[PDB]
């Protein structure tokens, strides 16, 4: 998570395939929306977020 | 003096792992900084180090050590603030401990990476001439 | 002549000078940079007039590539490891890119706003008299998007005469400010709560204000409305549920709050690094007497 | 009189305290022919004058010069000096709450929009939004009590008045205002050499269409 | 024997390069030996810059002139890309601010000779070293 | 965990909330002082108070349980 923000979104599933510039998560902070892009392809592995949850800068969202 | 055994042969022979993580250290460009007690804690006997004033003038780092159990005192500029400069209060700071290392004999070990003093209005109408002329 | 293009915004890009001051006739902000003295130091150090604009990053993740000419840069404000080509240069440092090399910014290790200044300054075309973008009213260069191509201005003859800067280190957490009383401290049964609170930072922060968390501040009557009244970059409101805002650059030109005090010019650019979570102490600038 | 209640607002900025609106006004164009060196901006208000400084050190210098200062008499007024109009804004009295908060204070729909048509309205101070701009000295049984509430999605060229204020708000925001009718009229547009088709100090009167 | 130093100025010589810097502690580690040993007394009578400063302040006193002597580590030009502020190398460094701000400076002479008189009257006070007694 | 704890050993100086009442990430939830200084309390989730177990002027432990979800 590249800041401290509440998880507005968490686009994927568990386990999921992902491709490089799909999004993971959306954070409610500076009162503005910031999307979570994945930087590589990949499989979405212990998401670990909940949606509405608050949550600090430099947590992980996923391995990747 | 604690009791330490050294060990036999040349210095290139005898280096650790330990000593060749800092041909490593160095980053390429001369203005990215890098934390010193990363030197520090390896020329240090068991990385034990007790930092002096380390909330204070973090400029320059000041503290004891053991070089094969000899006491040594460190005084050594951090990069990670200021750059490294010495100021006012860095000047005071490693003024006094090098004249309380020098009371008690402990050796001093420099570790030296200083651009300069740090400029400005604020350090000339202090006193950075007549206070830095202290660690001098 | 040169251009940056940018490859990554990180999650904000803005175009920032020292604004457009005087129209609040208008009705207009002065915007501008948030930390004017990282801003001017970035200028000053690439050898820019100090009105030059920069971009501002807001938590790093920014990156460009320099086409059609070499380019002196510097990087000032939250330590991000700017890097050319991956190789790390110093913040608050110049550096010199070649043609067709990548310049990126990390994530910052503390701070929240990165200053990028190229020599002759980024030459978007200015909307009234600034290239400095307003988060409130939109008025300014847009936000900076992929793919946006940022015109390099012809550079004075001056050259740069020095390597870098020496800059106090970001506080990562406890940020301390003096703050001016009043004009409106006599609205409150106990303004010394100001001074005598650890406010939290909430993550409504943003260019147009910090809004903090902390023990409520008691209106003296609290059905009293304000005539609404001139605002500044620092000046601390009290909306009447009693929790303080400290405006920023984009703070609209005139308030309808309290202010209960202003942070002093010396601490002003302070605010402009201050993270959401960290903690804020404030302590009165001079004695505070009705 | 010859100045007001003063603070420091912060060491930068000086605020001026003032009884009316008529003061802040006569004040205000006072310290632009005062021309007081190191000033860089002035923000006339509801009840106050900010002035703000290029630094702190210009603070103690202004606040000793702003005690050298006397407001001209005979500019304190509450009518227009030629009686004129200086912009005429084309409305349409579509309203939203002219006939269900405020008529009921007496004065029926058309009387309403009649007074509001036939009054000179004067450009005040300015805030809130890019080229909106408070009209005061309008006539004075218009003023109706701010709505006590927040608005939000108040439209493009909307027509509002409240308190002692009236105005036109340029882009789509959370107003506080009575509506009494809409103008296609662009009240603001940085790409206009006026980008703010109000500027305080002018006076404005408004024209029915309707 | 008493050492009078009458420093005026300008710094290092940059194309000599390192050699002026160790000519410098050399000159330094003197100054110190020689503290609480012999008087020494500077005259500064120009832009003392940047290592000639550090010299003075090691010696006992230092005697500046009013309008026409400056000591500052680092020029007004690096100041103003550093810091923004602008500042004259009077303001920056001149007698007035060693004496009144600073703190560094002993006297400041209405003149030349005023310094001159002025080092000749401590002078008339210190013994010649510390085994001596005082005239 | 669900639990709202007291990070520091302090007197409830002002409870903000009630039971029932609805909370949102970042609400202020109690001030403790402590040394002379007002430290804010603010709840970590979304949610509704419950099992609130401190009152004002209650002098309280490190780690005592405020409050729940
Ligand atoms: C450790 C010590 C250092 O790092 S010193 C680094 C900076 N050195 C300086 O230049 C001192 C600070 N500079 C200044 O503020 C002024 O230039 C000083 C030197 C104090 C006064 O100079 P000013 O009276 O204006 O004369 P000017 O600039 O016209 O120069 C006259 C001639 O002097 C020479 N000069 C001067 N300083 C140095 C120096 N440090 N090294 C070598 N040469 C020096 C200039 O080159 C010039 O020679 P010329 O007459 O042009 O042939
Ligand atoms: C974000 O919550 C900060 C808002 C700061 C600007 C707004 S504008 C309308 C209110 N009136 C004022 O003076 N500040 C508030």
């Amino acid at each position: 998570a590249p800041m401290q923000g509440t998880v507005v979104k968490v686009a994927v599933e568990e386990g999921q395939e992902v491709s490089a510039g799909d999004l993971v998560v959306v954070l409610e902070a500076m009162k503005m929306e910031n999307p979570v892009t994945a930087h590589k392809d990949g499989t979405i592995t212990g998401l670990a977020v909940e949606a509405g949850a608050a949550i600090t800068q430099g947590t992980v969202i996923a391995e990747i | 003096l604690y009791p330490v055994a050294i060990p036999e042969g040349s210095i290139e022979e005898t280096l650790t792992d330990e000593d060749l993580e800092l041909d490593t250290l160095i980053p390429d460009s001369p203005n990215q900084p890098y934390d010193m007690h990363e030197v520090i804690t390896r020329i240090l006997d068991d990385d034990e180090f007790l930092e002096v004033q380390a909330g204070y003038a973090g400029n320059i780092v000041v503290g004891f050590g053991r070089v094969e159990g000899r006491p040594v005192g460190i005084v050594a500029n951090q990069p990670t603030q200021f750059a490294g400069c010495l100021d006012i209060n860095a000047s005071e700071k490693a003024a006094r401990f090098i004249r309380t290392c020098d009371c008690f004999n402990i050796p001093i070990v420099l570790l030296v990476d200083v651009p300069g003093f740090l400029p400005g209005t604020d350090q000339e109408y202090n006193g950075i001439i007549r206070r830095g002329a202290k660690l001098l | 002549g040169t251009t940056l293009e940018v490859l990554r915004t990180g999650p904000l890009a803005l175009v920032e000078d020292l604004g457009r001051p005087g129209l609040a006739h208008m009705g207009v902000t002065r915007s501008g940079a948030a930390d004017r003295r990282s801003h001017t130091l970035a200028n000053r150090l690439v050898a820019n007039p100090g009105e030059s604009a920069t971009i501002e990053v807001t938590f790093g993740g920014f990156s460009a590539r320099v086409c059609g000419g070499d380019v002196a840069i510097a990087v000032t404000g939250a330590d991000t490891d700017p890097a050319v080509n991956g190789i790390p240069f110093g913040t608050n440092s110049i550096h010199h890119v070649h043609d067709g090399q990548v310049i990126s910014l990390g994530a910052p290790h503390s701070g929240l706003r990165s200053y990028l200044a190229v020599r002759g300054g980024i030459d978007v075309t200015p909307v009234l008299g600034s290239r400095s973008y307003d988060v409130m009213s939109a008025i300014g260069p847009s936000p900076l998007r992929p793919g946006d191509v940022l015109p390099v201005g012809e550079h004075t003859d001056e050259f740069p005469e020095l390597d870098q800067a020496p800059v106090a280190a970001i506080a990562e957490d406890v940020v301390e400010l003096q703050v001016v009383p009043g004009p409106r401290d006599d609205w409150f049964v106990d303004p010394d709560i100001l001074v005598r609170t650890n406010w939290l930072v909430t993550n409504r922060s943003d260019r147009v204000g910090m809004r903090l968390v902390g023990m409520p501040l008691e209106y003296r009557n609290p059905d009293r409305q304000l005539p609404s009244e001139g605002a500044t970059r620092g000046a601390i409101q009290v909306p009447p549920n009693g929790f303080p805002v400290i405006l920023g650059p984009d703070h609209p030109v005139t308030g309808g709050y309290p202010v209960i005090g202003v942070v002093t010019e010396e601490d002003i650019d302070k605010l402009g690094q201050v993270r959401p979570g960290q903690t804020v102490r404030l302590h009165w600038a001079y004695p505070r007497r009705p | 009189m010859t100045l007001g209640t003063v603070h420091n607002y912060g060491d930068q900025a000086l605020l001026l305290e003032f009884d009316s609106t008529a003061e802040v006004l006569a004040w205000t164009e006072t310290l632009r022919e005062a021309e007081l060196l190191g000033v860089v901006d002035i923000v006339p208000a509801a009840r106050t004058v900010l002035v703000k400084l290029a630094g702190p050190r210009y603070q103690a210098p202004t606040r000793q010069r702003l005690g050298k200062l006397r407001v001209r008499p005979e500019a304190i007024t509450h009518q227009p000096p030629g009686d004129r109009v200086d912009v005429t804004i084309d409305v349409v009295y579509d309203g939203a709450d002219l006939h269900e908060v405020a008529s009921l204070t007496g004065m029926t729909p058309a009387q309403v929009i009649a007074a509001h048509t036939g009054t000179p309205w004067r450009v005040g101070f300015c805030g809130f939004a890019p080229g909106f701009a408070y009209l005061v000295d309008g006539d004075a049984r218009l003023q109706v009590p701010r709505r006590a509430e927040p608005r939000t999605s108040v439209p493009a060229g909307a027509v509002a008045l409240a308190g002692e204020f009236s105005g036109v708000y340029p882009r789509q925001s959370p107003g506080g205002w009575q509506l009494i009718g809409h103008t296609d009229a662009v009240m603001f547009d940085v790409n206009r050499d006026k980008p703010a088709l109000l500027t305080p100090g002018m006076w404005v009167q408004f024209r029915a269409v309707g | 024997r008493p050492l009078i130093g009458i420093n005026d100025g300008a710094g290092a010589r940059i194309q000599e390069g390192v050699v002026s810097l160790g000519l410098y502690s050399r000159i330094f580690h003197n100054n110190i030996k020689a503290s609480g040993v012999i008087p020494q007394i500077s005259l500064i009578m120009g832009a003392a810059a940047g290592g000639h400063v550090y010299s003075p302040a090691l010696t006992d006193f230092v005697v500046m002139v009013d309008q026409t002597s400056q000591m500052f580590i680092t020029g007004p030009d690096v100041i103003k890309t550093v810091t923004g502020e602008d500042v004259t190398m009077e303001e920056l460094g001149g007698a007035h601010t060693h004496m009144a701000k600073s703190g560094t400076a002993h006297y400041v002479a209405s003149g030349e000779q005023d310094a001159f008189d002025y080092v000749r009257d401590l002078l008339s006070y210190l013994p010649p070293n510390n085994y001596a007694d005082p005239p």
